[PDB]
């Protein structure tokens, strides 16, 4: 979420994706290992999150017949102060969590986008905003073979050298 | 070939380390709200008190005659329930309170009192039945013509048991010293308890004090714990309210305080005044004295958790 | 082409997670060390009780005349402060103290007890005023004659507004039972109290006891609170403090002790015995008793946030 | 700040920037967007933690007239006991803080580097500690477009490839 | 040229904000499970109580007879303690017990009472040494003939050292009151105590209570601490054991309870009744009330600190 | 950890290392200082996390003879209160410093990785997974003068451009 200027909105099929413009038409179509490993990630924050803790408190005020006054203010005072603990506990936790929750979508973004790069040796070469500029015209099919990491990095290679 | 990430038109905004009001793709709760306004007993053995006090089940006014010998894994306290029929209050009442309410019941046995040459039928117009009665648990002892004198008594009992006895006798405070003379005799009166651990004093003051339940005179109660194989000794004169019966705990329970109905149906571990807290979050903002399994209260009312990316759109 | 970042010939050494003395570019404190050696009171109501205590405001010794009715938002103990005139004591007078700091202020109102057949303008060298005084919001309840008796007397009051009433009596200890006999006559005496919640029983005990302010005798302090449309008895016979006039708490306050100045330039929330903690910090080694809006305080001594990079120099 | 041996002490016009020499001059000049981006994120973390918590606490014990001893030191069990949770968290807070400041800042510079090497396709090339070896004689002008990201990616590509 | 990283056959597995079970290459422990079962002493002054309990040493039963002037870094309480030989209890003892036990030994100090038309050698059966004996550090006060009656006396003592002093004086609560009519004589009985910040009443009352060493009577325990240049009073006329000597605290020290062995090869700051904590880990999961300077206690049992990577092997 | 598709269980010498294979016969020979780099960071945090807190707490309750009723369930819950605050406080700090360590050390490898490919400017090419294929042979000094960051960036330039 980088220099990526934006996100598509039309990409409802997963977190991260590819889309092409060559020559046999349009290409947009999510890539699944990225997006499953976030997905897995954040699934586990939230299982790691979500817990009951199976301590057990019993009553130590009353509602109905209050307790003697000093007593009664040494425990308000404590469960204020145990209050106050929990309240700055869940602030950070909750910050914290989200700050490596982005930081973490960034860099799954940076994983895939550097491992499609370095799927292409010199067959392609960049630009600026996260795009691949191709030098020979791949088809539709070897889009895909980019897409299932199954693109070759020689066979066409000469080809897009000299140009 | 061009490749990037996903975004909604309308996200959601979070707090991080660095800003407040980041919006992210999706994000989900972490402090809980909603309550349910019922106690969620499903499963659990409940023994709803009502009218009776959680104290009164030891000494037992007429409101608590079907909870003499309870059993139950979750206990509730009711606003309108009493502990005693005649005028009076318990001695370090919170305490006995917090014990029964995690006893798990109470089991009674015959104490074994047998008393030659004194009166043991007192009763009260307040602690009504048929007439008038008195504790079901205790026995109002008196002396045996009208006034009189009260012999210098002393009872004992030991507990034959493997767990801690509860033992609990009375003090009466008479309306003025010429009733007291009347009821039990002239002369100063000192009702000795004694046990390995415990044992006190315990003399009484006769003055007319208020009206509550339309009299004036009062009974304290007092309690001990007997361990196995520990004697309990009553040396008494007079103003004497002499335990029948004493009590055992059963096993382990939970006590509560509400105002809402219960409910069989639904399930839950953290309970309220209000209802019941069924939540998996860690954190809740209904109340801070919840008691049993509960979320660790907060005094923030939403705190967003992000489980979506950066919502960067057109 | 070159890049890179900046840097500085001093720079300011931190901990983090991995590292003990990293030299970074900038940094900034967040343990609050600095203290204000005042009490900061811009736009509060202060009232400083000096001389007077806090609980003596609601029995009224002389250097607490100026104090019966006080309204205040910040309320200051000093250590020169008395609650008694006459040498006497409070019971659960701690409890009394915390429920007077957060009264926001003291409203007294007459009770109204007349008496017939005694005499009720008791005096003692100590509670001076222009000659021999006593305490303002009490009255010394004696018998008629030198020696003679004092009949049983019994009074009531019930209070009549919204808000819960302080009531205050006390029992006289005195210096011998001769000189209790001579004040109220021979016999046991007993200083009944009643109420819906409360009610109690209170001999008094003569005895010659130490010096404090000159005298021997003593005059123990004893309160309680009653609700709306509840009513209060007094069933008394001798060695009394009767009430003159009830209390009524105003709204809410905070209650301080220190020993600086009052400060109406400054403003603070956070106080304690030293000054006033004016700080945005979240943390603070002042004092560990601080009480108000303070940050929270912790051991160390200084903890350097880092606000800049790390700091590496040619 | 991790292959960059050392920082420019005389860079006292922001956190990054950047120092040529071709063949008009030297140049020296700041970098507003990561630098503004790392004081914002900073600016931000200060802002949250600097913070007046509206929960009051009365007085539990007294100064001048000494409480009961039992609850005196039940009081004082608690207050410690509290003490030494508020001491750990400040620690771990600070702690915590500062690593991510620290590495906050490293990202931003890996981010500037980043952009500008993705900004030059190949009329640069790379040497070794954080600059670019230029191919073609880039005026200080062509240099100030590299600055403000207007630089183009191809009007002088052949004219460094071959060299 | 490839590059990579290293891995194990074996890995440890460890928890983290993203999963649970991560198999990395190194790890340590940080919550502490292993125990020394025994009071390591070693470099400290350490007093075994044993049969002699904590609150004797300053009364002075016939077990703690060489525990009256001790000096320690360390103080042990055993469970076969006792703090008295006849029959009775301390009041407030367990706030006793705890300055006692951060004290650094106690250090007695004649108060200087001298008697004239009494008698001051009580003894009894329990308090045995040669024969018949009774506290060391204290004085049975009685009548001189048998039977007779006691006169009104008044004793003080003035504290002119630097310390607070711990003064402990006796009520004695005889079996009957014919018993005290025989050892104090007939009419009403007071123990009056004085001094600046504490005075009381202390009234006895003569009862048959139980048996625990053989007996039936009583003695309560009652004390207070002198402030320099403070004065304290006792006016009694009956049922009084005087106190010798006061105490004086000597510094500081910590105070336990176990139940093993003392070792003076090992060295701790941390114990609890099952022996000593020594560790370098910041949590521990033996025992949650564990003393000294001990690491925080934990629910959980085992929490791995990662020390290596990720462990990936082929 | 990333790419890198395994480790290599035999490098018993350090964390990282290099493996190459070219005509001379084998070579895998540790790399000393990103590995002494992650050793001390890791160090560090052990150092910094083990600790002996110099706060005294004595007792407040008894184990032979009980207090009361009411004031021990006072202590009680309030020890139950800081039971659970520092239990939180443990699981969530050993997970923070796991998390943190492992993307520490994989931090490190991606920093040992780049920087030996930017040692190589244009003299060998990136394959997929984590290797440079080199097309100039480099004998066994040259690999051992790629491991002390002595290989030249030039003198085997156009030898291995035209291939
Ligand atoms: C404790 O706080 C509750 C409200 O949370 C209040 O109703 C109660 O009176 C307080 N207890 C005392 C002793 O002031
Ligand atoms: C968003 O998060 C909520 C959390 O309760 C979840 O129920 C929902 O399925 C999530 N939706 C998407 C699109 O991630
Ligand atoms: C209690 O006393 C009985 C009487 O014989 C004995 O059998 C039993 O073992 C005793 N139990 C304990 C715990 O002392
Ligand atoms: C350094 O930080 C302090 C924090 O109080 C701030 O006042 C100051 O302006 C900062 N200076 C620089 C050069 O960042
Ligand atoms: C108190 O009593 C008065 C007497 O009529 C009545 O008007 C008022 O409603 C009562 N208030 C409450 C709260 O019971
Ligand atoms: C509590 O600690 C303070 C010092 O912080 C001390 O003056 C006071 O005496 C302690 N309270 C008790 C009951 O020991
Ligand atoms: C693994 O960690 C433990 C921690 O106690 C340490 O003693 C041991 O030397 C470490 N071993 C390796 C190979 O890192
Ligand atoms: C205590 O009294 C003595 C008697 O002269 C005096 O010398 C000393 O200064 C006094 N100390 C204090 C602390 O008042
Ligand atoms: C406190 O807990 C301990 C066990 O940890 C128990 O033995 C003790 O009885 C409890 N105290 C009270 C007053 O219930």
């Amino acid at each position: 979420a980088g220099f990526i200027e934006n996100g598509w909105e039309g990409l409802i099929d997963g977190w991260y994706g590819f889309r092409h413009q060559n020559a046999q038409g349009e290409g947009t179509a999510a890539d699944y290992k990225s997006t499953q490993s976030a997905i897995d990630q954040i699934t586990g924050k939230l299982n790691r999150l979500i817990e009951k803790t199976n301590q057990q408190f019993e009553l130590i005020d009353n509602e109905f017949n209050e307790v003697e006054k000093q007593i009664g203010n040494v425990i308000n005072w404590t469960r204020d102060s145990i209050t106050e603990v929990w309240s700055y506990n869940a602030e950070l936790l909750v910050a914290m969590e989200n700050q490596h929750t982005i930081d973490l979508a960034d860099s799954e973004m940076d994983k895939l986008y550097e491992r499609v790069k370095r799927q292409l040796r010199e067959n392609a070469e960049e630009d600026g905003t996260g795009c691949f500029e191709i030098f020979h015209k791949c088809d539709d099919d070897c889009m895909a073979s980019i897409r299932n990491n199954t693109y070759d990095h020689s066979k066409y290679r000469e080809e897009a050298m000299q140009n | 070939i061009c490749l990037g990430h996903h975004a909604v038109s309308n996200g959601t905004k979070v707090n991080t380390l660095t800003e407040r009001g980041v919006e992210v793709v999706n994000a989900t709760e972490t402090v809980e709200r909603t309550n349910i306004p019922r106690i969620c007993s499903k499963g659990k053995r409940t023994v709803d008190l009502g009218q009776c006090g959680l104290l009164g089940t030891i000494t037992g006014p007429p409101q608590c005659d079907q909870f003499l010998e309870f059993s139950a894994d979750l206990i509730i306290e009711r606003r309108e329930g009493s502990d005693v029929c005649y005028p009076g209050k318990f001695v370090n009442e919170e305490a006995l309170r917090q014990i029964l309410r995690e006893s798990g019941g109470i089991d009674k046995e015959a104490m074994g009192f047998t008393y030659s040459g004194i009166r043991t039928n007192g009763a009260t117009s307040s602690c009504r039945r048929s007439g008038s009665s008195f504790y079901a648990e205790m026995k109002w002892l008196l002396s045996n013509t009208d006034n009189a004198a009260f012999p210098q008594m002393t009872k004992s009992y030991k507990n034959t048991r493997k767990s801690p006895a509860l033992i609990v006798w009375g003090i009466h405070h008479s309306v003025s010293t010429a009733e007291q003379t009347k009821l039990y005799g002239s002369g100063n009166k000192l009702v000795t308890v004694g046990s390995s651990n415990y044992q006190q004093s315990f003399v009484p003051s006769p003055g007319a004090r208020t009206q509550v339940n339309g009299l004036s005179g009062r009974i304290d109660f007092h309690w001990l714990m007997l361990n196995p194989n520990d004697t309990v000794t009553f040396s008494f004169n007079g103003a004497f309210i002499a335990p029948d019966r004493a009590s055992f705990l059963r096993g382990k329970s939970m006590g509560i305080q509400s105002g809402v109905q219960v409910d069989a149906n639904c399930e839950g571990d953290c309970y309220h005044s209000g209802g019941t807290i069924i939540s998996n979050l860690p954190f809740q903002n209904i109340d801070s004295r919840a008691v049993g399994k509960c979320p660790r209260y907060v005094k923030q009312r939403s705190l967003l958790l992000a489980t979506g990316m950066k919502n960067v759109p057109e």
